[PDB]
């Protein structure tokens, strides 16, 4: 017997899962493999890093936009496409001239506030950061080889006593060691690393940015504020100086574990077991969760503080650099986000030890044993906002298509106006203590209104019910009351069966892939409000308090230059993105027959179409199917490839509108 | 056992033990008396070395970068390390001087290395305890073969360590508050 | 006492003898690094710092050979072009060592060194994975020139290849001080 | 192939054997329940794993067990007909 | 150019196109053979990575083994 | 000119999306029909025994797979056990507890990992 077409789905579903791996037999295999794979992933960045560099030096007018930032527009790269018009001239080009693709990235003001003033350092970075790949990939084969040296160490390895058996444990120490691992990261890898690039700024960045100065002296700290008027953004004194304490803090944070000596340090064990954690920190799937747990604050208060503090030079003078880096990096926030209740859920079905039934020790325990009050008041809590925000915003669209503006339901956003009010006397009082006052924080505090405050339920309502879906996929994933074993299965699964009521979507991963959705849904919804509040202020401000404001003077109203892209009428620099902008709805309603038309269908299909083959004159004497038969995609595949499309279309069908809106 | 068995506790009266430590951290930190007592022979050592070069400057000055190679004692090191930038960082955009850098940096970073591969290289790498504490070995074929004569040695080389600690900071006072010659009195 | 202890389980360990361990030469008052025995170097046993407690000595005399051999070489080319010796060929009137990196970068000569340069050095790349992984019969900075002259006594090999390091080890403190000496005195020479 | 365990809850129901539509169960004797009889799944590599097992045990959760093994399907847990693998 | 979109036409954002080249064909070349040697490196390690490690080695490979002495400190130090 | 890179694109852009797919796509069609295809996710692979065999072959993986490895002494542990059991053992039973935990062990699964028959 051999296997069916869905052994390409079946093995790509678990490519990267090196715990189901079948050769890996113990913890040092999968910590080198993780280790190994990392260190491709820092070599992928390394050389993407690379590569915007050289785009930039090579197809691009770096040399150029430095000198007049405000109005001119930075290049991306070349356009070398067959397809185009071999005559006339592209929408793209200033007619003979080579065709462009105008940079949405940001990197042009990251460079320019860096230091870089010319195309020739942008050329020796690339070729530093090339360098860089190949030292990576180099400590790769460094440590796989260090790692087999162990193993052949252990042909002259013997404690001489039944003992020796317990090196096995010991084996990937390098990989598990959690202690050494926390203190050098924190130390070095955060505070060393912020006092470097505090080196960096003192050294370029603040000598390539003024008139000539002293040799760098202490004058270079600064405690201004925000917002230097000239470039609209941070001072490069300020951030060198916050990377200066930040360094400093971190750094004597670093002495906190037990690393390298037995004699100095506290041991996280220690620390956690007099706590109320003590959970099992020899988990891959945990460490994971709670990293990714972390990078999300931290992107998300990226995509926050780029937009409302601008750090860069002329960041804010560009109408599409500030919005597309806040919904990038709010994507990805979104989906680390994502992942960290993920992970946890793969936790707690793969690596998780519990006790008999009673013993309230393990926080996860302890969260087990009261898990239903938890999924019942988040069930509440996102009932009552879906219930008072969708009722509110309707008496909003009613009262207002009758005509009367006056009759809506208007709740002043009270506390939110009350700490931005605090903020603004701390900022104040800041301000009006400085000999070189009347300084600038651009949107650290912004109007707020009710159409905020209702935008602000419906995000809050968003977030409320993808943690409900999230953590009742994890706390269930052990056993619900529907299906009490089901841990016994894998993470993921098609389902029960059709009996005991119908158990469709009951995997912890299906919970994932429900929660994606409104995953998705709540980005959108934080996507729109700050595209909106960006376009126009006092229209959002006056008239978003009802739905239908929504729908038209943003989405029908700004989709105009979109679809006017390419037309009868001729193409603008726009019509990538109106073909992107079809494409992708393409995408997304492709996806909903994955998602709503299920298999037997399409298995009842596949069989006809088999028998049409073999019932072929020419192909039934070449292929009689029994090599590569053809199948209908699983349930859990299904599922997944219907999720992608669906995610696919909903994300990339925003960038083309943001373009077209903003630019 | 009394700061587990380190040479200086002894009385000098004889048939008495001083054991001073009214503190009490030889028993609070027995896991760091070898630190502590490399830390107080390197203090000993260098107030010695101290006390000796306070002292001699008073009769004889190197000559050297005018700079630094003049004035009293006290105004002998924020001279000979000069207006430097921060703080011992050399001003690399002005090598050879011709405004600020320092004069004693070269001992600092002399005493960094020799610090480094000397007791950093001793507690680090592949083991101080309580015996070998200020051992460098370094002139030990000169200690004599004896049992209480290298005890008594090391009691001596204690005991003008604490001494010459006590009066390189008596010293460095008078001559901040005064000024004046050896003496440092007013 | 070549082990640091004698013992089963390191909780109950049995440290070895004052008097009786090995002791290195150089620094006294610090153990013999074990690692380095069998190495050319290895009876002044000196390292400090612990740098070979936790890198492959194979990398570190492999660094060492090339700091040397390539400190050996520099040392003669900036005596030879101080007291001035301008290969036969003109376009190579740089007049002063300090200044000639930056005149022959700019002429063009350089780039071809570098380029020919690169092309062993990744080679020699190539040679010390492979040499470090036992996979090819190659030992540290060996890249299998010469050999012919090699004495050949099992204990005069012993000399010559200590004979490189030494000359090597010099030669990384000789052209430091050359080169140092040059910028800050412009007055440039061998003698100085 | 499947995984179709038997538990210690059976009650000799049969009514799990008689909805396997592959012949995968069987009645034993034994000595655990009154009926005398529990199931077993001696043939599991026919089970294509419909599960109608499972709807059909009336204990109170399943004492017949089917895990699915999705990296595991042979031609007969695949139900193949148009395309043989022997 | 024929630009799209309202804030471009009506502030009269322009794209500055440098009439030199850029980068000259040996720079290109001198990035393409470092990019060269990545790219044999991440062959090599992608096929490390795909056969995973040998544990049977020491019946076969020369040597003996090694653990760096930082490595047996570690190991001994704790987890 | 500003342009003179197309030189360098009408080579790579070919190449690197049309020839490299191309022949991306057949050698993994080629590489599908090796009897070591995906073996670390396909069960029954040739590669997949000799790797396991090679990690058992490890003095120190030798009994890794077994639940119960850990017991430094199981006599014993096997013998403390009969002695708890001897004091616990229900009137006139005549279970033993070798028997017993070696009947305890021995369960009926002829259908797991049958996959280890091919390669
Ligand atoms: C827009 C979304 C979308 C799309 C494209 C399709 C497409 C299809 N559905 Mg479908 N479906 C959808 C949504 C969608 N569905 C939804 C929401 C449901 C609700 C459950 C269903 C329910 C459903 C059922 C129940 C059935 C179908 C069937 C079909 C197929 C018949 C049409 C056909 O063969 O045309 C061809 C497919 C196209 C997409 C046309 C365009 C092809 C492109 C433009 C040309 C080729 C592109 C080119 C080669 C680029 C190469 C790729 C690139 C990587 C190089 C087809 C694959 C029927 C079927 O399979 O019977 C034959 C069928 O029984 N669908
Ligand atoms: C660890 C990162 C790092 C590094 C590598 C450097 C490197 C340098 N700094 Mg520097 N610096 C840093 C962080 C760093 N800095 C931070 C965080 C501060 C804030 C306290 C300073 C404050 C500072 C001053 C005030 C000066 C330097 C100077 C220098 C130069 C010579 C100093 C030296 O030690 O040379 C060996 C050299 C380029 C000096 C210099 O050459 O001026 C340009 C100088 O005057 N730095
Ligand atoms: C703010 C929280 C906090 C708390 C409650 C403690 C508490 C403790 N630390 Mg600790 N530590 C902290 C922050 C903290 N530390 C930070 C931020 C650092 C980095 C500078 C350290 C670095 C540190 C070291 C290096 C050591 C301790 C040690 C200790 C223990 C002895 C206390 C002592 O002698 O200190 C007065 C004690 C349990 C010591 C200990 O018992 O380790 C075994 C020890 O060696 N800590
Ligand atoms: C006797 C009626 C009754 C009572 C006292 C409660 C009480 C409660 N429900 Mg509830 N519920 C009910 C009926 C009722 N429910 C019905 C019929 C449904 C099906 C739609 C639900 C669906 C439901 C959900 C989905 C959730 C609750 C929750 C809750 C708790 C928080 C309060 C809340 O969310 O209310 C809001 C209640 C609703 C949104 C449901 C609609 C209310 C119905 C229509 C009232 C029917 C009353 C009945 C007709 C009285 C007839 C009397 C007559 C025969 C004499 C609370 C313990 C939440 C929870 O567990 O958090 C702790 C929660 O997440 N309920
Ligand atoms: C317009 C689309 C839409 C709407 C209105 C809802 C509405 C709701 N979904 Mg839902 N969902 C949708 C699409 C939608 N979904 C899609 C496409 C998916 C992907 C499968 C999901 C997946 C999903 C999950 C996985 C969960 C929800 C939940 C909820 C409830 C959230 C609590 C709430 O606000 O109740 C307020 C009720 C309303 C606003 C409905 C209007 C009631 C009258 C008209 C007033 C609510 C009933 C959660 C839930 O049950 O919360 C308790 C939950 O767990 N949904
Ligand atoms: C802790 C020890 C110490 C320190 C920090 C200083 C510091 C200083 N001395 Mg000073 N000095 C010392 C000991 C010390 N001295 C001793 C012991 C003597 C007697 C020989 C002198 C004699 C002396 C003179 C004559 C002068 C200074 C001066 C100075 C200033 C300029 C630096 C200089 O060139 O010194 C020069 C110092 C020396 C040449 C003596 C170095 C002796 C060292 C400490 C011994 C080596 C220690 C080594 C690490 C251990 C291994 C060797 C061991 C076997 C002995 C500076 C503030 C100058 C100045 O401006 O005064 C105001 C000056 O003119 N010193
Ligand atoms: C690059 C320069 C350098 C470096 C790396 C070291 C390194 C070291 N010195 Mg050190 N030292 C140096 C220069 C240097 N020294 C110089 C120039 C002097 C003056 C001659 C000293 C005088 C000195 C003494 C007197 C002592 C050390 C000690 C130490 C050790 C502990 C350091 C520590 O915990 O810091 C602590 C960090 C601080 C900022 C200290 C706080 C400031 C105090 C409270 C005043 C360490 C091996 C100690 C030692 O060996 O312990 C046994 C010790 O007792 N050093
Ligand atoms: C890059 C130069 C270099 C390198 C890689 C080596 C490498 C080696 N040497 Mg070696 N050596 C060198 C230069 C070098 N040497 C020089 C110049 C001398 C003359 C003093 C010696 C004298 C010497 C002796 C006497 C012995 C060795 C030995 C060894 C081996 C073990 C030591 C070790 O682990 O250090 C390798 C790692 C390094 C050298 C890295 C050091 C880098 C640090 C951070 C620089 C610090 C110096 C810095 C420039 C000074 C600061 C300036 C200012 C602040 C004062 C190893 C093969 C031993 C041996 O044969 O073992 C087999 C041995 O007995 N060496
Ligand atoms: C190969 C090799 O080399 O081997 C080496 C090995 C080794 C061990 C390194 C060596 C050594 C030994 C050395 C170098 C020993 C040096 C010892 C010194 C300089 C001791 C000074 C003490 C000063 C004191 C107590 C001052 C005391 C001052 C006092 C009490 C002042 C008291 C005042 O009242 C007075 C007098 C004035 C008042 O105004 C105030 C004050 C100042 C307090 C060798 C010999 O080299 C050989
Ligand atoms: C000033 C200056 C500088 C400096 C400096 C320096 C180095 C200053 C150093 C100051 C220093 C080193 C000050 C030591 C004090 C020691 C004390 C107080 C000991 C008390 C000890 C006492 C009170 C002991 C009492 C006892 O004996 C009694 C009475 C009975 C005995 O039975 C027991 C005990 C032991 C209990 C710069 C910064 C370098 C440059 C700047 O430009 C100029
Ligand atoms: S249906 Fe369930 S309880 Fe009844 S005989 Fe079958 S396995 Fe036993
Ligand atoms: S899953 Fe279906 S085929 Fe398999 S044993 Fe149960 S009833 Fe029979």
């Amino acid at each position: 017997g051999r296997c069916a077409s869905s052994r390409y789905l079946q093995v790509l579903g678990s490519i990267h899962d090196i715990e189901c791996g079948f050769g890996i037999d113990n913890t040092l295999s999968l910590n080198l493999q993780i280790f190994t794979a990392h260190w491709g992933h820092l070599t992928i960045i390394l050389i993407w890093v690379s590569s915007n560099l050289y785009h930039i030096a090579s197809n691009a007018n770096y040399s150029l936009w430095v000198k007049n930032p405000i109005p001119s527009m930075p290049i991306a790269h070349n356009i070398w496409d067959p397809h185009f018009t071999n005559s006339t001239s592209t929408p793209y080009s200033h007619t003979i001239i080579t065709t462009i693709l105008i940079a949405y990235s940001g990197i042009y003001n990251q460079l320019y506030t860096s230091g870089f003033n010319t195309i020739n350092q942008i050329y020796k970075t690339t070729f530093t950061f090339s360098c860089l790949a190949v030292i990576s990939i180099l400590l790769a084969k460094i440590h796989i080889n260090t790692h087999s040296e162990l193993l052949h160490k252990l042909a002259s390895h013997t404690s001489q006593i039944p003992s020796f058996f317990q090196l096995l444990y010991f084996l990937d120490v390098a990989i598990s060691s959690v202690n050494i691992r926390f203190n050098f990261h924190t130390g070095i890898l955060v505070g060393l690393f912020s006092i470097g690039y505090t080196g960096h700024l003192l050294d370029i960045t603040i000598p390539a940015s003024r008139a000539p100065l002293i040799h760098t002296s202490p004058s270079y700290l600064t405690f201004f504020g925000g917002l230097k008027s000239n470039t609209s953004s941070l001072y490069l004194t300020d951030i060198a100086h916050h990377h200066l304490a930040i360094g400093i803090i971190s750094i004597l944070t670093g002495h906190l574990y037990s690393s390298f000596r037995a004699a100095l340090g506290t041991y996280i064990r220690d620390i956690l077991y007099t706590s109320h954690l003590t959970h099992s920190i020899k988990s891959l799937h945990l460490a994971l969760s709670l990293i990714l747990a972390s990078c999300t604050p931290l992107t998300s208060t990226t995509a926050q503080h780029i937009y409302s503090l601008t750090p860069y030079f002329y960041l804010s003078y560009d109408h599409i650099y500030s919005t597309a880096l806040y919904v990038h990096h709010s994507y990805i926030t979104s989906f680390l986000a994502i992942a960290s209740h993920a992970h946890t859920a793969i936790t707690l079905v793969r690596d998780w030890v519990a006790p008999l039934e009673q013993e309230s020790s393990s926080k996860q325990i302890r969260i087990h044993t009261h898990k239903a009050a938890i999924i019942s008041h988040l069930s509440w809590v996102s009932l009552w906002l879906g219930f008072h925000t969708l009722a509110v915003y309707s008496h909003n669209d009613t009262c207002i298509a009758f005509n009367s503006p006056s009759k809506q339901i208007l709740i002043e956003a009270s506390n939110g106006q009350l700490i931005q009010q605090a903020s603004g006397k701390a900022l104040y009082g800041t301000i009006n203590s400085i000999n070189n006052y009347n300084k600038s924080f651009d949107s650290f505090i912004h109007p707020i209104s009710p159409g905020d405050l209702y935008v602000h339920h419906a995000i809050a309502l968003g977030l409320h019910i993808t943690v409900l879906i999230l953590l009742k996929g994890g706390l269930e994933a052990r056993g619900s009351k529907l299906m009490p074993d089901k841990m016994e299965h894998s993470f993921g699964f098609s389902c029960d069966g059709p009996g005991r009521g119908g158990t469709c979507d009951i995997s912890a991963w299906d919970s994932f892939y429900l929660a994606t959705f409104w995953m998705l849904n709540s980005n959108a919804w934080i996507s729109f409000y700050f595209h909106y509040k960006h376009l126009t202020p006092r229209q959002f401000s006056e008239s978003s308090t009802y739905l239908e404001s929504w729908f038209r003077d943003y989405l029908w109203f700004n989709s105009t230059p979109l679809i006017h892209g390419y037309s009868t009428l001729g193409a603008n620099d726009l019509s990538v993105q109106s073909w992107s902008f079809l494409l992708t709805h393409l995408a997304w309603a492709s996806g909903f027959m994955f998602l709503i038309s299920w298999r037997g269908y399409w298995q009842e299909l596949i069989d006809i179409i088999l028998y049409i083959h073999l019932k072929t004159p020419i192909l039934i004497n070449l292929w009689n199917g029994d090599i590569y038969t053809p199948l209908a995609l699983s349930i859990v595949q299904a599922r997944f490839i219907g999720l992608v499309h669906f995610s696919t279309g909903l994300i990339l069908t925003y960038p083309p509108f943001i373009i077209g809106a903003t630019s | 056992e009394f700061a587990g068995g380190l040479i200086g506790g002894q009385s000098a009266f004889a048939s008495q033990e001083y054991n001073f430590d009214p503190l009490g951290l030889a028993e609070k930190f027995p896991e760091q008396l070898p630190f502590f007592r490399e830390a107080e022979l390197k203090h000993g050592r260098i107030a010695m070395l101290a006390w000796v070069g306070l002292v001699v400057p008073e009769f004889v000055r190197i000559p050297g970068p005018e700079k630094c190679w003049q004035a009293s004692a006290v105004d002998a090191h924020s001279a000979c390390v000069x207006x430097x930038x921060x703080x011992x960082x050399x001003x690399x955009x002005x090598x050879x001087x011709x405004x600020x850098x320092g004069a004693l940096t070269q001992v600092f970073i002399f005493c960094g290395t020799l610090e480094i591969c000397g007791t950093w290289a001793k507690m680090n790498p592949m083991g101080l305890t309580m015996e070998n504490a200020g051992d460098y070995r370094l002139g030990v074929n000169f200690l004599p073969d004896e049992p209480e004569k290298v005890k008594e040695m090391k009691l001596k080389e204690l005991k003008n360590g604490r001494l010459a600690m006590l009066a390189f900071g008596g010293a460095i006072t008078q001559a901040t508050l005064t000024g004046s010659g050896f003496p440092w009195l007013y | 006492x070549x082990x640091x202890x004698x013992x089963x389980x390191x909780x109950x360990x049995x440290x070895x003898x004052x008097x009786x361990v090995k002791m290195s030469p150089s620094v006294p008052y610090l153990p013999y690094p074990e690692r380095l025995e069998g190495w050319v170097g290895g009876e002044k046993g000196f390292d400090p710092l612990r740098t070979s407690d936790i890198i492959d000595v194979y990398w570190l005399r492999e660094a060492e050979l090339k700091h040397g051999r390539i400190c050996m070489l520099a040392t003669l080319g900036w005596i030879s072009v101080d007291a001035g010796w301008r290969f036969e060929a003109e376009m190579f009137q740089g007049v002063s060592v300090i200044n000639a990196h930056n005149k022959m970068v700019e002429m063009g000569v350089m780039q071809q060194m570098l380029s020919i340069v690169g092309v062993c050095e990744i080679f020699s790349l190539y040679l010390i994975k492979e040499g470090l992984l036992g996979k090819i019969q190659r030992k540290a900075g060996d890249y299998f020139i010469g050999k012919n002259f090699l004495p050949k006594e099992e204990d005069k090999a012993k000399d010559m290849q200590l004979k490189e390091l030494e000359n090597g080890r010099l030669a990384m403190l000789a052209f430091s001080g050359i080169c140092t000496q040059a910028n800050l005195f412009p007055e440039s020479h061998f003698p100085y | 192939s499947h995984a179709v365990k038997i538990y210690d809850t059976c009650i000799g129901c049969t009514l799990c054997v008689r909805a396997c539509p592959t012949d995968v169960l069987e009645m034993v004797p034994a000595s655990i329940n009154a009926a005398k009889q529990v199931a077993s799944s001696p043939r599991v590599e026919d089970c294509v794993g419909c599960k109608r097992c499972e709807t059909a045990c009336p204990t109170d959760f399943l004492s017949i067990r089917v895990y699915l093994q999705d990296n595991e399907e042979t031609q007969y847990s695949l139900g193949l007909d148009l395309v043989d693998w022997s | 150019r024929v630009p799209g979109g309202k804030r471009t036409q009506e502030l009269g954002l322009v794209i500055p196109m440098a009439d030199e080249d850029g980068l000259t064909d040996g720079q290109v070349a001198g990035l393409f053979v470092i990019a060269l040697v990545v790219f044999i490196s991440a062959m090599d390690l992608a096929k490390t990575m795909y056969n995973g490690i040998n544990p049977a080695k020491f019946k076969t490979s020369k040597g003996k083994g090694y653990i760096s002495p930082l490595v047996k400190r570690y190991i001994e130090n704790g987890f | 000119k500003y342009g003179d890179q197309r030189k360098f694109a009408a080579v790579l852009v070919p190449l690197t999306t049309l020839v490299f797919p191309a022949v991306a796509m057949g050698m993994f069609v080629l590489y599908s029909f090796q009897e070591d295809a995906f073996w670390r996710i396909v069960p029954g692979t040739k590669r997949a025994r000799e790797l396991d065999e090679a990690w058992r072959e490890h003095p120190l993986f030798a009994n890794s797979k077994d639940p119960l490895d850990g017991l430094i002494n199981p006599d014993d542990y096997e013998k403390g056990l009969e002695e708890a059991w001897e004091r616990a053992k229900p009137a006139g039973s005549t279970v033993t507890v070798k028997d017993k935990l070696k009947q305890l062990s021995k369960q009926n699964n002829p259908h797991w990992e049958s996959w280890r028959a091919m390669s």
